[PDB]
């Protein structure tokens, strides 16, 4: 709690006769996004999606736009050896995903970082918290370990993710510090949907939370309802803040015993909601 | 900022 | 690819929606793979223009999530939708903007 993270996220997506692949790279400061390049839009240039980095120079901008630009070359060799590794034709399309990072505390102290790659949607390699070895996810990518392993690729990126990232994410912090250390604990309330006569959908909202992670969690007399909860995905709102919600369906004049239990780092208590009539 | 690119996989 | 993950669609609009205030309309998509996808977002069934989206990016999972938005003044009687089309879609998927989700 008061924790941050920086992370990267890049995705490669081949499309063969119809030209390079689409690549596309975000930047986030904890749940807030500051930098993205995508292939396919008009400036083939990192760009600013934060105002407090946009105060940042041309050289930075020139920089981001090499390192992005060499890491969507890489990916697109990688898109053709990891095709032979697999055995895979020329016509299909297909995907790399990475994501890498690193986290500190509420002091700046480093905490971890983190690598994981993918290929069509399942683990393909990743880096272990050590930061000094891997984990493949099957027989193809320990080919890819082999190299990495040889080639000694966890010491130069173990210096990034545990010296130059925790650095930057340090930096933005103070540069960006009136808007990303904020914590806004969310607002909730319950609402109640009658299905028919005799049954209804208790839904447990929580709204304007920053950052992401939250519980809902459905209890009935305080025994635990994890099979016949409802969750959907938390969503954004688009103004930086975050929405979820959990529903339950219960017997009409049953609902006083259902309770909904809601855990964010804002929150001074977890808060307990019920819904009663009297 | 981004970190140096791995090489090859 | 191999694998293939249907889309989850939320419809649902920034603030607490009131009638006559300006607001944004929203359609997150996400749990979905491959990434190739159509989002429209719907108004009386005609296509709203000036739609924006966010920048392509993936859950834990691996499986990806996007967001469409656009400004509008909720009335009593406009009916807003959003209109996904995906490979795991036998059609398009039409969902419609209820204030309750």
């Amino acid at each position: 709690s008061g924790s941050h993270s920086m992370r990267y996220f890049f995705t490669s997506v081949s499309r063969p006769g119809r030209g390079e692949p689409r690549f596309i790279a975000v930047g986030y400061v904890d749940d807030t996004q500051f930098v993205r390049f995508d292939s396919d839009a008009a400036s083939q240039r990192m760009e600013p999606r934060a105002p407090w980095i946009e105060q940042e120079g041309p050289e930075y901008w020139d920089q981001e736009t090499r390192n992005v630009k060499a890491q969507s070359q890489t990916d697109r060799v990688d898109l053709g050896t990891l095709r032979g590794y697999y055995n895979q034709s020329e016509a299909g399309s297909h995907t790399i995903q990475i994501m890498y990072g690193c986290d500190v505390g509420s002091d700046g102290r480093f905490l971890r970082g983190y690598r994981q790659d993918a290929y069509d949607g399942k683990d393909y390699i990743a880096l272990n918290e050590d930061l000094r070895s891997w984990t493949a996810a099957d027989m193809a990518a320990q080919i890819t370990k082999r190299k990495w392993e040889a080639a000694h690729e966890a010491e130069q990126l173990r210096a990034y993710l545990d010296g130059t990232c925790v650095e930057w994410l340090r930096r933005y912090l103070e540069n960006g510090k009136e808007t990303l250390q904020r914590t806004d604990p969310p607002k909730t309330h319950m609402t109640h949907h009658p299905i028919s006569d005799h049954e209804a959908t208790l839904r447990c909202w929580a709204l304007g939370f920053y950052p992401a992670e939250i519980t809902l969690t459905w209890q009935r007399d305080g025994e635990d309802q994890t099979q016949d909860t409802e969750l959907v995905e938390t969503r954004p709102a688009g103004d930086g803040t975050f929405q979820k919600w959990a529903a339950v369906v219960v017997p009409s004049g049953e609902e006083q015993r259902y309770t909904c239990h809601v855990q964010h780092e804002g929150l001074p208590k977890p808060l307990t909601l019920r819904w009663e009539l009297s | 900022t981004t970190a140096p690119s791995l090489s090859g996989k | 690819e191999a694998i293939q993950r249907t889309p989850k669609i939320q419809v649902y609009s920034r603030h607490p929606a009131e009638n006559g205030k300006s607001n944004f309309l929203n359609c997150y998509v996400s749990g979905f793979h491959p990434s190739d996808i159509e989002v429209d977002l719907l108004k009386n069934g005609e296509r709203i223009e000036k739609v924006e989206h966010s920048d392509l990016s993936f859950s834990k999972d691996w499986s990806f999530y996007l967001l469409y938005y656009t400004e509008f003044t909720p009335t009593e009687k406009d009916e807003y939708a959003c209109r996904v089309n995906h490979v795991t879609l036998s059609q398009p998927k039409i969902v419609k903007w209820d204030r309750d989700m």
